Formats: structure tokens, C-alpha cells, sequence
DNA sequence: ATCAATATCCACCTGCAGATTCTACCAAAAGTGTATTTGGAAACTGCTCCATCAAAAGGCATGTTCAGCGGAATTCCGCTGAACATGCCTTTTGATGGAGCAGTTTCCAAATACACTTTTGGTAGAATCTGCAGGTGGATATTGAT
DNA sequence: ATCAATATCCACCTGCAGATTCTACCAAAAGTGTATTTGGAAACTGCTCCATCAAAAGGCATGTTCAGCGGAATTCCGCTGAACATGCCTTTTGATGGAGCAGTTTCCAAATACACTTTTGGTAGAATCTGCAGGTGGATATTGAT
């Protein structure tokens, strides 16, 4: 017996002899496609932004309990957005609560920097929207859902309400023992289961403020447009 | 008045265009 | 079976003490293994083998129950790792393998 | 006054297919096949053993020898076969 | 670190930044053909002023640490 | 007094050429020409019947190996008709001198 | 097995056991997305997370748009967190894989439906940024969500033009899963067939691995499982068994939604790390 | 005594005819002799050789064959 | 590891074939000349390392080489 | 500038290497080339420096052996320059096997 | 005295027997089988030996490169055949036009 | 230990025109001819005398190793200079 | 296109060489048993020589370009081979008369094996000599456009 | 037929590494004579096996004719040598660094070698059995006349 190799022949005929029903109110509107093909380059991160969210057990205590008299209307998307916030807030000026969510710190000693806080430089669009002037509206991206033509930002509640909002934060912390509530993975390890800068690139600044110039009157253009329609 | 911004930055991007994506 | 072998022990049909002789005979230099020359035994049985079975491929190509030597030509030839192995050989009254360069054929 | 190999390559045929015959001047053919490639696997081991410094032609000389002078696949075929054959005879038990 | 791998982050996400940008800007241009015969009464603009208010954003994200690079190894 | 397309029988003994396994060149003349190559070396070579054949036979392969290499070298001229130099390039570049 | 994952509108109790519950030993429901597929064993977290959907088709690029399904190309360490993501939707599903590394390096090639409600990611394979064995095919799975449609066969349509323009030949790796046993040999088989109901002439061993390009040491074991190779007639021939009969008029009267060799908008790409 | 031109056209046409040509010409016959007659001296030549060193007066298909061998050429059947 | 395609070596194909006696070379043979010379390469490369191999050594000398090519039929000649 | 006959450089450097006993192929991409024709065969194996010169050698004779046939073939052909069908009819007629 | 000049050459006839010996398969030679064998590669050196004394009076090379002793070992053609096994090292080639 | 015939062949040098100079690698090539050489006729005389059914390997049979190893007229001088000496070694007792 | 016209193939009597086998006898070995020297597994240990590593200089690799010319093609023009047919020289296939191949003996010259003495062929130390690589500055072939 | 820039030859010349021609030494094998086997030289015959001469038949020699096939012209155009100008991997060239060689020493398998002995594979040949090569009748495959 032995395998066959190469340059052989072929002699074709010579004669030889459960469907899911809740799902409507999940994934809403349409989606356009076009001639080209979809191009994309973002991550998923950027894709949710707003890394929290808090379940059934606290909301119960935000939305039916803070709105019997509240003042100030006190709704769930600011619930979470600001109480996000102070998740990531805390943990960049102080990166080793793990050990001891016993030392969780104190916000009157937090309350110049988060006021402050430029959240991995969050608002890195205002100073830019200076350029496109749009600040009659704000900035809106298809990375940005349908939900915020309504929102109201930061830093006029956490004064207003927003001491008290960390207060809940904190005793649900100690129980996960200093981590995210739905907690983040298996991310300790991958354990168990259960001269050449001299001569050519030195423009590489050159190379593509040509296009971010050339960014806001292209948003111009159409910038002369929601203008045109007023 | 919605339209006399409209009527000069048209050539901005062609003297841009012609400046680096054209050589 | 029996206590008492003719160096049977290879699985082999070939004679040991022959071809450890004939081994002995080329007397390069000096000293020859006798328990591992059966290696050597085998090596001559397996292409010797394949060679026979190539017999029985093209025996009954015509319903020819003998072997000849023409139609041995006809199977050392169309086996490409045993050509070369016997390309310098003529096989005698072997005849050629049949191919018309097709270039020449112009249906005509 | 001659000794040949002709019973061994009959005895070959019948225990691979039982009914085949053979002519003699095929006999002769694979005859001189088998003393041919024997004469030039012999020198090649004898010349390998003889400049690599070494004063006893062994399996290891023999095996480079079959790897060398055939060609691939069934060089591959031939020291397997070979590596089964001679370990087939180091079994020396009681049965 | 160096300016080895500086390069190289900054080269295969600007290697799609211009496949967007032959792709984005043309999808752009794409339906305000139908804003000339428009003479969606006053929600289409609003669609394509969003998905290329897009387009300078994407670029702009790779900018707040692109000049960091440039200050932090040269010190 | 009929006959078919003349130039194509040529295939039918290239077919009934192949088939076949005899010897070609007939023996008497070959064995006049062995032993007329052999009186110029030495006088009354006694000969043996298989050996001669055997040279017949060595005679066939080679001048068959050189003729399948002159059709080759000839139909690469983009030529059907072998010459001279066919056999000539055939020769010089299989080795001999 | 753990807490039937109920995702899109198929549920599914998972045929492997356990790579996710490391805070997850307590619910009753796992949740999971489209296009982020986002675990999310609450309710809260997920409906809230639809609130927060901006992701209408996952991230990469295309390469395909056929009338049926679609192609992409997203590689694992320009999306850190969503390459893992469904790092765990296949592991539930097939357990012969590794999370021995937070899988960085390899391109993930992954594949949907088109609705105007969203499209569905039903379906990937992986593939490493280095050939050893070859590597065309690393961790493929249709995916019980929707596997009764043989698109899933048409991910191995899809796995060779691949090879084609990479211009390297290649295979899938070592551990064959059952469900991959029996599609692997389907399309290994009823390519071969496609090449010789084509080409009148004849045939080597190089140019059926390169017109192909499936690996000599699997098109040749192919060959024989199709009974196509016999010896003994003065070479190796080929030989019409008349079952061929009917599986090119299979082909030819009841054909199938294929691929095209022309219409790929991808470049093979150059890298510098590694 | 000449017999070179004993091997005759159709004897050659017909050995070309195994080789696979179709179209001898008119005088391919005088240099097929000639390497013929090359191919004869080179055999016969170390045949006297072998067999004048064996100090034999007859010659013998053995020593033809080892000296068809030692060229190059070995044949199978007669040896 | 060095698994690239350096099967590319230079066209200086128009430097040896000078050497040859050849006139203009009409291209596209470049491409089977290295088809050739990776088959002559691995050719004589697996003989050299099943000498090298059967010494027990992890080092090629040139008197592999010149072995290999010794029973290739080509003898490179005053080499060792 | 000043330009020859296109054709007689050709004839010059036919004349300088017909002179030339240069070593033609570079060492160092040809002694990559040995290393990674010889690392599938056995991993990592040492290799001497007048290996790597002898494997050049015997590489750069035998292509000029096949140009030099190749040529004569070319001219066989009834053309001055080489293509495919001319080294392949001088690989076949040289007998690789 | 010596055994090398007794045959009046100047190859040692004592070493070149041992090698034989080494060389053996039939374990037996005379002395006097290695005079004609010492002398006969006394003659093929000398042979190629003398005849690279080639163009030396027009370039005067009073030493030989490589391909001295290559560019005439050709032109000897009755030497091309017994070295035509050979590919002598950086040799070149004859100089020769088509 | 190191072995080599080169001062043999620079002795060879000096019996034909001496005034010239061996360049060692040159000297290598001509060690590698006369070793090849010694190789060819070793071998092809221990064949002869092999099948040729005697043991002593002879003088005659290098005589007939010698005219069938090289091209005719250089072994027929050949020849002449190897039986003028064994005969000039064999008449001094 | 539709038959003619062979000639390929195919299925089938038949007359032996021709495997072939089985005995059968047997000259020549193969497997065994057991002393007996030695080649070899390989183990440790310098150290030679390769393997990267890198830094500047720099000849050559490689597009991009053009001009023209040497290769694929069509047509035709003359002829050298293929192909019957008639005749036939020569061979194939059959029969008898002598030399060297093979084999078996004898004896002596030559080769093996050994203990000896002494020079040859080898470094390496390298001093020493000097011929070749490469340089360079006047007369001398040598080709494209006019 | 001619200009004229491009590149060659040759004498004279400067460096420098390569050859060579020693002495020390040195030691490891070649040459000397002895003694025993032993196979080669040679003389002898036994007898196959190789030389050579007579009938049928068959393929071979040689025409005559027909004609596709070399082969030459002319054309047109893809493609390919020759150049510019620029990069870029190469070529040194240290220069260091580490890791498989090649030893010396080393203590055991193991093939060799002797005598013995019982099959055993060579061959002879005869039986007898027949597979196959040879011949015959006939379906039909492939392709020429008009």
C-alpha cells in the first residue's frame, strides 16, 4: 500500500468492466444600507459609553421613593449617568480599594475634583464645538442614541442632589467586596474557570491636522443647511 | 444672513484640496 | 511453536545469512552487524514487494494470468517514485509506454 | 554451480496474491533488479561508514542508506517497514 | 517608548480612517441630491447632520493622546 | 484501387509499433555489423548468441531514447519534420560528446 | 449547562457547561445581545442597555453582501472587549477551545442576516495571524440561536476564497467537532466533484490543491472517501462512478446559493508586530 | 566487410516509428548510422576490455553487460 | 523564524545568464529559473542534512556538501 | 545623453563575464535563502561558512550549465532571446531524474 | 633506498598501497600492483600539470589562479571527459560566442 | 593528524618547468582531481577483480582498469609510462 | 451525409513449449553453543567558531521611461517525402563438423603478519621575499548620426 | 565616406598579504628481514557449443505520383533592452557572546571465530496440465468519394 503523487491522469467514462415573544419592546427602528460597503473603526465602548447600570434593587429607591415631593425632577437617566460618574471618579485617584471597601473615602474631601473632572477628557467635544459653534444645540452622534435631545449635564446636580446619590453607592460595594455590581469577569489572570524618528516621520502632526481643519467646514456645509431650515 | 457664510469657505476646501490631496 | 527458527523472526521470506554474506563480500572495511542487517532484509522485501504487487495491477489488464516482461516495463514505468528509482534501467523486450505528444495529433 | 534468488521473489508473489504466474525472463528481470539495488545500497553504506570515522557497518548506516538511495514515500514505507522487521527480532521471549 | 510602535498604532487606525473617510463623507453627499429637488420636510437634514457631525468625531478621538507622544518622549 | 488519406497510416503504425515488444533491427545484418566493429580491435572474437542479442537490445533502447529526444527537440522547433540538427541538439545536450 | 440562554427569540439551554460563572453561580436567566451581545444575567442591566443601543452592525469591515447573509473582518486587539465577547457565546456552544489566553491575536471572521431590524451575528470562525497548520479554519460554529438553514455550510464556501487570495493553502486544525465531522467532508467532497465535471483533460495532484487549494494530505484522504482514485488501469485513474450522475445534476437542477470569486473587497493585509 | 548501411530505411523507420515521429527526412539516415556506429565503438570497446582481461577468446553476455553497465546504460534480463 | 518569502532573490538572473552565453532574455523566466533552483537547493539540502544526521552532528561541514554532491552526480571539486 | 545601439552593452557585458570569475549571486540573501530551505527539513542546525559558500557554488554551476543549453535551444529555435518552452525543453532534454 | 624513487617517480608508492588496503574488498594486492598505479597518477597529474603552462608569455602570470588550471583543462578535450564529472571552484568559463 | 599530497605535487611542478608558483587553493583542486581519480580506478579495480573471481588485487587488472577509466589516448601513453615503470622497478631486485 | 472499405477488436478452436511442481537426492551452507578481543555508548570538558548585534558607507537594486526591433502571424511557392505496386535479394529457418570454457588437479612465488630501526612529512614560528590587486596616465580600437 | 566621445591596452608603480623556504622537532608510520600459509600460474582434458552450408517467403528496393509541409517575405507591435535618479539592503568590521564540537578517558555489548550438525534450497527431470500464442469467423470503429 502506498500514497499516490504527482502528473497522473483522468479517464471519465471509456468502458471499464420556541420563538421568543418579549423581544418587541427590545430592538425598535430601522437601519439604511448603502451601495458601499460599511466601513467602521470605533470600539464598543464607545458604542455604550456610560459603563453602569443599576438594576431592579436600587432604582426602586431612586424612581418611586426620591419623586413623592422631589423638587427638582429627578429622572432615571440622570440616575444613571451621574451615579456612573463617580464609579469611574473615585477609582482613578484612588486605584487600590480592592482590599478594603472599608476605606471607602469621603466625598468632602472629593468635592474640588470630580467638580473638576474630565473623565478620561469626557467633554472633549466643547472646546472644539467652540469652532462649529453649536452650541445652540449640543453635539449629537450616531453614537449617541435618540434618547438625549432632553438631557441636563453634571455638575448642577452634584450640589443640588448629588450628595446624595454616592450615599447609596457605597453598601453595595462592601458585600462585592470593592467592584462593579454585575462584576467585571474572570480578569485577574488567564486562570481557571468558575535615530529612524529623525529624518521621515517628524510630520506626523502635519499629516492629518489637513483633515480636522477641513473637518468642521465640511460640517459647515451641511451646517449652512440646519440654518437654512429655520 | 444665513447664507453670507455660504459664500466663501466653498473655495477653502478646494485651495485645501489642492494643497495636499492633489499634488 | 517450536524452540528452533531460520531466522524467521522478521515476518520475511527473504534469507538472512545470504545477504549478510553478500553484505560480508563488499569488505569495505571490517566488521558487519548480523542481528541488524534483517533490517536490511526487509528494505529489499518491501520495494520488492510493491513491485510484484504492481504485477497483479496490470495481470488484469487483459485477463493474463502469467507475468511477462513487456507489461513489467509497463508497471515500473508508471509508478513515478519507482521510475526513478529504475530510470538508468532498460528493461529488455519491455517495449516504450504509449504517448502521442499531443501536438502532433491535429485531428487530420 | 549457482545460487539464486528466484524461489524468494515466487514465494513473494504467492503470499501476496496466490494465483499469478511468472516468466523467467521477468525472473531474471527482477533478479537482477534486486542484486543491482542490493550492489548500490551496499556501497552507499559502506562509503557511509567509511567517512563518518566508524569501523562497523550497524542499522543506523543501513537506515541512512535506504533513506538516501530511495526516493521519498516509499523510502518513508521502507523504514517503517525495516524499523518493524528488526524490532521484530530483538523479541526474543519464551514464546 | 519609541518610535518604532509609535508609528504603528498610529498607521492601521488611520489606515481605516481613510477607508471612512472614502467612505463617510460619500454616504453624506449621497442623499442631499434629493435636498434639490426637495423645492422629511424638516427631518431629513437632521439625519445627515448627525452621521457626519460623526465624522469629526471619530478623527477627533485619536487626538488626545496623539500629541502626548509627541511631548512625552522628546522630554 | 483505392487508398485513404495519405499521411495518416503513419499513426496507425506508431499505434501497432507501440503495442508490440519485438526487437526490430534484424539479426543477421546486426550480428555482421558487431563483428565488423569487432575485427578492428582484435581477429576472431568468438561470440555468445545472448550476448549479441543483448547488444541488439541495448542498440534498440538507446537509438528509441534518442529518437523520442529528436521528436521532442523537433517539435519544439514548431516543425513536424526532424533533421539534422534536431538529432544534433538531441545529442550534444543529453551529455555525449 | 447552566440557566438556558434566552437571547434574539431562540432560548437556548447551552450544550457546554461552565467558562462564564465566576459571579454568575446565582440566577435563573442569562440574557445576550446582537451586536454587542453583552452578558447580562439581569434584566435591568439589559433593558437599560438597549436603551443605551447605538451599535446597529458589528465592528469591522465588510467583504460580503450576498441576498441572503453577510461578511465581516474584526481582529481581537483593535476591539479588546467585544472579540471576547463572543469569545464566550461559542464556548457555551463548543467546548474544544482554549481560554488559556485572553484570546488577543488572531482576526475573527463572523457573519449575519440582513433584517431591517438589525442584523443577527449567527455564526464565526477565528483565524490566527500565522500559518503552522495552515490555519484557513480555526474555531467555526453555526449556532443553535438559528441552525436549522445550511448557510452554516456556507461559512466553508466562504472559508477558501479566503485561501484563494491569501494565496497560501490551508486546512482547520486537530480537534474536529462532531457537528464540523460531517460538514467538513460535505464541502471537500462536493468540491472535488465541481473541478471534474469541468476540466476535460487531465489532472495532477499540484493543480487540484492550487485550482483549490485544499492540502494534498487532505484532498488526496478525500479522494478516497469518494471512491475516485482507482489503480490498475495504466495509471491512476479517475473513473465516473454513476452516482456522479445525479450530483452534478444536483448541483445543476437543484442548485444552491453559493459565493463569488470576484466580488471581495478585501486586500491581504502587512504586519509589522507580532 | 561494410555493412553500416546493411541497417536498412524501413529497419530505422520503423524504429523512429516507435520513438513517436511522423516526418523522416531523406538523409537523417547517414547520422543515424554514424551514432549508431558512436554507440557500437563505445560498447564494443570495453567488452574487448572485459573480455581480454578474463583471458577469454569468446565473449560472453556477462562481460557485455558490466561494461554496459560501467557507461551508464544497464540493462535488465541478461545478466 | 524566518518563514518568508526570500524565494525572491534578485534579478540578477541578467548577471549569471551573462555568464551564460545568452543574448536578451524576454522575461518571465525568472519565475521558473527559482522554481529551479529551489528544487536543486532542497535536493541537495536533504542529502547534506541526512549526512549531517547520521554523524550526530548539529553542524553541516563542507565535506557534506561535497559528499551529497559527490553521489548527485555533480562533484564540486577542491572544496575539501 | 549619449545611448548605444540597444543590443551592444549587451555584447559588452556578454564579454565581461565571459571574462569573469566574480562570485554572481550575493552571499547574503542566498545564505538566508540555504537557512530557510534547511530549517523544515530538521529545526535549528549550525551552519559553517564554507558550507554556505559551497552550496553558492555548486548553485551558480549548475545554473549556468542550464543557461548555457538553454541557449543553444534558443538558437536551435530560429530566435535570439529564451523563454519558457525553451528551458523547459532543456530540463526535460537534461533528464532531472 | 626508498621504495618511492625504486620505480623512478616521486608519489610515494608505500602510502598509496596502504590507502589501496583501505580501499580493499578482495584484502590482497602486491607491491608491484602499486609501481604501475603510483606512476599512473604521476602521469594524469603531470599531464594536467604541464599544460597549464598555457598563454604565459603574453601575461606572464608567474603564479595560476583557479581558473588557469580551468581554462585549458578544457581545451585539452581529451581531459574534458575525465573531468566531466567535475565543477571546478570559482572557475568560470571558456570564452565562447554562440 | 593532517594528510595531504601537496608537496608531491609541488615536486611535480618542479619536474616540469619549475620556475612558478601553486596558489593553495589551486593546490586543493589538484588534490581533490588526483584523490578522485584514485577513488574511480580503486573502486572499478576492486570490482573487476571481484567479479572476475580471483583475490589478489593485480597489476594487470590495473592495467585493465587503466585503459577502460580513461579516453583513449591518454591512456594509451598512460599505459606506456606505467609499464616502462613497473618494468624499471621490477629489474632491480 | 451516407454508405464503402478496411482493420480494430472480440469471442472462440487448437497445438504445443513451458512454467511448474514434486519428488528427491544431496553439496553446501545457516543456526547453534560457546570462548574471546575490541569497537563503541557516552560521559565530562575545554574552546573554537558560529550567532547575533550593531553602525556607517556605499555599490548596486529597482521602478519609470522610451525607442525600435526582434518575435507571432499570413500567405504562397516549390519540393521532398509518404504511399501503392512490382519485382527480388536476402534472410529466416532448418541441417552437420571442430576449438576453447569450464573444471580439476600440482607447486612456488609472492603478501600477510611481526618486531624492529630510522627518515618523511608534517606542522607552526614567521622571517623574509616579492608577485598580484588595484591605480593611473599616454596612444588606440570602436561604434551612431550625417 | 566621416566626425568624435567612450572605453581599452600597457608601461610604470605602490602596497601587503600570500607563498616559500627554512630550523626545531617530532613522531608516526614506511623499509628490512623472517616463516607460513596460499592462491595464482600452468598443464591437463570433456564436451558442450560455436562455427559454417541448402529451401520458401517476406519484407525490402525502387520506382511514379500527389501533395501537405518546410521555409521565405513582409508586415506589425508588444516587449524589452538601456538610463536616471533614487533608496536600501549589503558589505564590511569590530566585537562581543554562547554552545555544539572533538577530544581523552572510559568501562561493557557484541560481532568474530572456532567446531558441529541437520536441514535445505539447487537442480533434474518427468508428469501432466495448460496458458497462451496462433489461427479463424465476425460485430464494428473510423473515416474517404461526391
Amino acid at each position: 500500500r502506498k500514497i499516490s503523487v504527482k502528473q497522473h491522469l483522468k479517464i471519465y467514462l471509456p468502458n471499464d468492466l420556541m420563538t421568543w415573544n418579549e423581544y418587541d419592546k427590545f430592538y425598535t427602528g430601522s437601519f439604511q444600507e448603502t451601495t458601499s460597503y460599511i466601513k467602521f473603526s470605533a470600539t464598543v465602548e464607545d458604542c455604550c459609553g456610560t459603563n453602569y447600570n443599576m438594576d431592579e434593587r436600587d432604582e426602586t429607591f431612586l424612581n418611586e421613593q426620591v419623586n413623592k415631593g422631589s423638587s427638582d425632577i429627578l429622572t432615571e437617566d440622570e440616575f444613571e449617568i451621574l451615579c456612573s460618574s463617580f464609579e469611574h471618579a473615585i477609582h482613578e485617584r484612588q486605584p487600590f480599594l480592592s482590599m478594603d471597601p472599608e476605606s471607602i473615602l469621603s466625598f468632602e474631601e472629593l468635592k474640588p475634583t470630580l467638580i473638576k473632572s474630565d473623565m478620561a477628557d469626557f467633554n472633549l467635544r466643547n472646546q472644539l464645538n467652540h469652532e462649529i459653534n453649536s452650541h445652540k444645540t449640543h453635539f449629537i452622534t450616531q453614537f449617541d442614541p435618540v434618547s438625549q435631545m432632553n438631557t441636563r449635564p453634571l455638575i448642577q446636580l452634584i450640589e443640588k442632589f448629588g450628595s446624595k446619590i454616592y450615599d447609596y453607592w457605597r453598601e453595595r460595594k462592601i458585600e462585592v467586596n470593592g467592584y462593579e455590581i454585575f462584576p467585571q469577569l474572570k480578569f485577574e489572570r488567564p486562570g481557571e474557570k468558575e535615530i529612524l524618528n529623525s529624518q521621515r516621520l517628524r510630520a506626523l502632526h502635519q499629516e492629518l491636522k489637513n483633515a480636522k481643519d477641513l473637518a468642521l467646514l465640511v460640517a459647515k456645509r451641511e451646517n449652512v443647511s440646519l440654518n437654512w431650515i429655520n | 444672513e444665513q447664507e453670507d457664510t455660504f459664500d466663501n469657505l466653498q473655495q477653502e476646501i478646494y485651495d485645501k484640496e489642492t494643497e495636499y490631496f492633489s499634488h | 511453536l517450536r524452540s528452533q527458527s531460520s531466522s524467521a523472526r522478521a515476518g520475511l521470506q527473504f534469507p538472512v545469512g545470504r545477504i549478510k554474506r553478500y553484505l560480508k563480500r563488499h569488505a569495505t572495511g571490517r566488521t558487519r552487524v548480523g542481528s541488524k542487517a534483517a533490517i536490511y532484509l526487509t528494505a529489499v522485501l518491501e520495494y520488492l514487494t510493491a513491485e510484484v504487487l504492481e504485477l497483479a495491477g496490470n495481470a488484469a489488464k487483459d485477463l493474463k494470468v502469467k507475468r511477462i516482461t513487456p507489461r513489467h516495463l509497463q508497471l515500473a514505468i508508471r509508478g513515478d517514485d519507482e521510475l526513478d528509482s529504475l530510470i538508468r534501467a532498460t528493461i529488455a523486450s519491455g517495449g516504450v509506454l504509449p504517448h502521442i505528444n499531443k501536438a502532433l495529433l491535429l485531428k487530420v | 554451480r549457482k545460487e539464486t534468488y528466484s524461489s524468494y521473489i515466487y514465494k513473494v508473489l504467492k503470499q501476496t496474491h496466490p494465483d499469478t504466474g511468472i516468466s523467467q525472463k521477468s525472473m531474471s528481470i527482477l533478479n537482477s533488479f534486486v542484486n543491482d539495488i542490493f550492489e548500490r545500497i551496499a556501497t552507499e553504506a559502506s562509503k557511509l561508514a567509511a567517512y563518518n570515522k566508524k569501523s562497523t557497518i550497524s542499522a543506523r548506516e543501513i537506515q541512512t542508506a535506504v533513506r538516501l538511495i530511495l526516493p521519498g514515500e516509499l523510502a518513508k514505507h521502507a523504514v517503517s517497514e525495516g524499523t518493524r522487521a528488526v524490532t521484530k527480532y530483538s523479541s526474543s521471549t519464551q514464546a | 517608548m519609541d518610535p518604532s510602535l509609535v508609528l504603528e498604532q498610529t498607521i492601521q487606525d488611520v489606515s481605516n480612517l481613510p477607508s471612512e473617510f472614502r467612505y463617510l463623507l460619500e454616504e453624506i453627499g449621497s442623499n442631499d441630491l434629493k435636498l434639490i429637488e426637495e423645492k422629511k420636510c424638516q427631518s431629513l437634514q437632521r439625519e445627515k447632520c448627525v452621521l457626519a457631525n460623526t465624522a469629526l468625531f471619530l478623527i477627533a478621538r485619536h487626538l488626545n493622546k496623539l500629541e502626548k507622544n509627541i511631548a512625552l518622549l522628546e522630554e | 484501387p483505392h487508398r485513404y488519406k495519405p499521411g495518416t497510416v503513419a499513426l496507425r503504425e506508431i499505434r501497432r509499433f507501440q503495442k508490440s515488444t519485438e526487437l526490430l533491427i534484424r539479426k543477421l545484418p546486426f550480428q555482421r555489423l558487431v563483428r565488423e566493429i569487432a575485427q578492428d580491435f582484435k581477429t576472431d572474437l568468438r561470440f555468445q548468441s545472448s550476448a549479441i542479442g543483448a547488444l541488439q537490445e541495448s542498440v534498440e533502447a538507446y537509438l528509441v531514447s534518442l529518437f523520442e529526444d529528436t521528436n521532442l527537440a523537433a517539435i519544439h522547433a514548431k516543425r513536424v519534420t526532424i533533421q539534422k540538427k534536431d538529432i544534433k541538439l538531441a545529442r550534444r545536450l543529453r551529455g555525449e560528446r | 449547562n447552566l440557566n438556558r440562554i434566552i437571547m434574539g427569540k431562540y432560548e437556548i439551554e447551552p450544550w457546554y457547561f461552565s467558562p462564564y460563572p465566576i459571579e454568575l453561580t446565582d440566577e435563573d436567566f442569562i440574557y445576550i445581545d446582537d451586536f454587542t451581545l453583552q452578558y447580562f444575567g439581569s434584566k435591568k442591566q439589559y433593558e437599560r442597555y438597549r436603551k443605551k443601543c447605538t451599535l446597529r452592525h458589528p465592528p469591522g469591515n465588510e467583504i460580503y453582501r450576498d441576498d441572503y447573509v453577510s461578511f465581516f473582518e474584526i481582529d481581537g486587539r483593535k476591539q479588546r472587549t467585544w472579540c471576547r465577547n463572543l469569545c464566550l457565546l461559542s464556548k457555551l456552544f463548543l467546548d474544544h477551545k482554549t481560554l488559556y489566553y485572553d484570546v488577543d491575536p488572531f482576526l475573527f471572521y463572523c457573519m449575519t442576516r440582513r433584517d431591517e431590524l438589525g442584523h443577527h451575528l449567527v455564526g464565526y470562525f477565528s483565524k490566527e495571524k500565522e500559518s503552522a497548520d495552515g490555519y484557513n479554519v480555526a474555531c467555526i460554529l453555526t449556532l443553535p440561536q438559528y441552525q436549522r438553514m445550511g448557510y452554516g455550510k456556507l461559512l466553508i464556501e466562504f472559508s477558501y476564497e479566503l485561501s484563494k487570495k491569501e494565496n497560501k493553502v490551508g486546512s482547520p486544525e486537530k480537534p474536529l467537532s462532531d457537528l464540523g465531522l460531517l460538514s467538513y467532508r460535505a464541502y471537500w467532497s462536493d468540491t472535488l466533484i465541481t473541478l471534474l465535471v469541468e476540466h476535460q483533460k487531465e489532472i495532477t495532484i499540484d493543480e487540484i490543491s492550487s485550482m483549490t487549494s485544499m492540502t494534498t494530505t487532505d484532498i488526496l484522504h478525500t479522494a478516497k472517501t469518494l471512491n475516485i482514485l482507482r489503480y490498475y488501469k495504466g495509471q491512476h485513474i479517475i473513473f465516473l462512478n454513476e452516482d456522479i450522475l445525479d450530483r452534478y445534476n444536483r448541483l445543476k437542477a437543484k442548485k444552491r446559493r453559493t459565493i463569488d470569486p470576484n466580488r471581495l473587497i478585501w486586500k491581504p493585509p502587512v504586519f509589522t508586530a507580532s | 566487410r561494410d555493412n553500416i548501411q546493411g541497417i536498412t530505411k524501413p529497419a530505422i523507420r520503423r524504429l523512429a516509428r516507435r520513438g513517436g515521429v511522423k516526418r523522416i527526412s531523406g538523409l537523417i539516415y547517414e547520422e543515424v548510422r554514424a551514432v549508431l556506429k558512436s554507440f557500437l565503438e563505445s560498447v564494443i570497446r570495453d567488452s574487448v576490455t572485459y573480455t581480454e582481461h578474463a583471458k577469454r577468446k569468446t565473449v560472453t553476455s556477462l562481460d557485455v553487460v558490466y561494461a554496459l553497465k560501467r557507461q551508464g546504460r544497464t540493462l535488465y534480463g541478461f545478466g
